[PDB]
């Protein structure tokens, strides 16, 4: 505190909307260099135009402030008028730049929008990721050596954007894995493939965004459980039927009871032997990660051992 | 937020009076700058505004003066053709239209001049009578900036718009 009352602190931190525009410019440097220069070229003009509106609005209030006079008997008025209409004019001209400009940020957004946030969330989970260990801590410059190396180092060295740019982001995802797990330990590599499992899974469309059933299965020990509910003990404990009235809350699992008591014969698919390969029931269709999140849900809540192999599997 | 902040087992640093010293050192300085500002630039929108009516007037003049020299030219033009000293009287008529000419060029370009002014004149009189809210807002605004320019300098983003 004697040196913190002294000096005020002004910290230079990293903000999502700031590493997503950083990202985004050098995959459009490392994509379309022209498009890229181009789009650079015109937000400079644009913002010298606009000091150049500014300078015009200031000189226009200096000019009808301190000439002390009538303004119809004069020539700098009319040099003024002259000013106005050429000046004018190039504020029209200013309307095409910027419909090119709006052409080029929608071109660019429309094809490396999720990209952009996929680098956020994969930057933003390796810094987060210092909770767990607290051994490894990466900075900013080991993100940019990834992207160093990925928009540099292409297998099939393609030229089509469309193929390119699902390259880039598996071989991104791939090498982001691939160099933190080099450093860190064998028992939260499972962790970092969830985590970044998650990120692509949200980034990816078609599938839900399987918020409730993750939740649950992040904080289903914490939820609060029945008192006095007691389930059968035909062919399972009290640590599973615990569980299974856990579980019970998603709406996808309502007649799981029923559904346990009927499948006498399904007695070794959740119970015992190896319940990774094979798992009962169901996830109405549901998509192949949908369902192995409903199985996830399933091997936690009867034999939380093969957690880790579903997880993998997974 | 810094009992908050170490309740959640992050980094802090502990806050004393000095910065409570600063914060209200930069309420005043930024009260006073900003006071200056809109006082000049109100003084500037009135010099305009006053000087664009003294223009609206001569231009109105201007007109007068054109249609009553314009019915002077139509008098002097009639007691002309009664009278067809007739040298002198052509002449005298010419140099009166040549007059209307300069004087009629004159006006027309004072009202492409009005036309032309017209679009800074719509916006200028607006912010001159939102002046009189935007003044009254001017201490809760540089409160708030002080606050955040004095106090919100250590945290991150989402800390700082918690705080503002």
């Amino acid at each position: 505190p004697d040196l913190c009352s002294r000096v005020t602190f002004v910290n230079f931190t990293v903000t999502r909307s700031s590493l997503q525009s950083q990202c985004l410019n050098e995959v459009l440097k490392a994509e379309r260099p022209d498009v890229d220069e181009k789009r650079s070229d015109l937000l400079k003009l644009q913002g010298e135009f606009q000091l150049r509106l500014r300078q015009l609005e200031k000189s226009l209030l200096q000019a009808l402030n301190e000439v002390k006079g009538r303004i119809l008997d004069d020539d700098t008025i009319i040099t003024t008028l002259e000013n106005l209409k050429r000046e004018a004019a190039e504020v029209t001209r200013k309307v095409e730049e910027t419909d090119i400009v709006m052409q080029e940020v929608e071109t660019v957004s429309q094809q490396y929008l999720p990209l952009s946030t996929a680098c956020s969330s994969i930057y933003f989970t390796m810094e987060s990721l210092k909770q767990i260990h607290f051994l490894y801590q990466y900075s900013l410059q080991f993100f940019l050596d990834i992207y160093h190396n990925v928009l540099y180092e292409n297998p099939n060295l393609v030229t089509d954007h469309t193929q390119r740019l699902s390259i880039i982001t598996k071989d991104l995802f791939q090498v982001a894995f691939n160099r933190v797990a080099r450093g860190m330990l064998h028992q939260d590599h499972i962790t970092f493939a969830m985590l970044l499992a998650r990120i692509k899974l949200k980034g990816t469309v078609g599938e839900p965004t399987y918020d409730a059933e993750f939740q649950h299965f992040l904080r289903g020990n914490e939820i609060v459980l029945s008192a006095g509910s007691t389930p059968r003990i035909q062919g399972l404990t009290v640590e599973q039927a615990e569980a299974v009235v856990r579980l019970s809350c998603l709406p996808a699992f309502k007649d799981l009871i029923a559904k346990v008591q009927a499948d006498e014969q399904f007695g070794i698919w959740l119970d015992s032997s190896s319940p990774e390969q094979t798992v009962p029931y169901l996830w109405t269709p549901a998509t192949p990660i949908g369902q192995a999140i409903h199985r996830l849900l399933l091997i936690q809540a009867f034999r939380p051992d093969r957690l880790l192999a579903m997880a993998h599997m997974f | 937020a810094n009992a908050r902040l170490a309740k959640r087992g992050g980094r802090t640093m502990a806050i004393t009076p000095r910065h409570y010293l600063d914060f209200i050192n930069h309420y005043a300085n930024l009260f006073h700058e900003k006071r200056s500002e809109l006082e000049e630039q109100q003084m500037h929108l009135n010099v305009g505004l006053r000087k664009i009516k003294e223009t609206v007037d001569q231009v109105e003049e201007l007109r007068r003066d054109l249609r009553i020299k314009s019915q002077e030219l139509e008098v002097k033009n009639a007691a002309a053709n009664d009278k067809l000293e007739y040298a002198v009287l052509i002449s005298e008529a010419q140099a009166i239209k040549a007059d209307l000419a300069a004087v009629e060029a004159k006006v027309n370009r004072s009202t492409a001049l009005l036309k032309s002014l017209s679009a800074e004149r719509e916006r200028w009189e607006k912010t001159s009578e939102t002046f009189k809210n935007q003044m009254s807002t001017i201490a809760g605004d540089c409160l708030l900036s002080a606050a955040f320019i004095a106090y919100a300098g250590y945290f991150d983003q989402q800390m700082r718009q918690n705080l503002f």
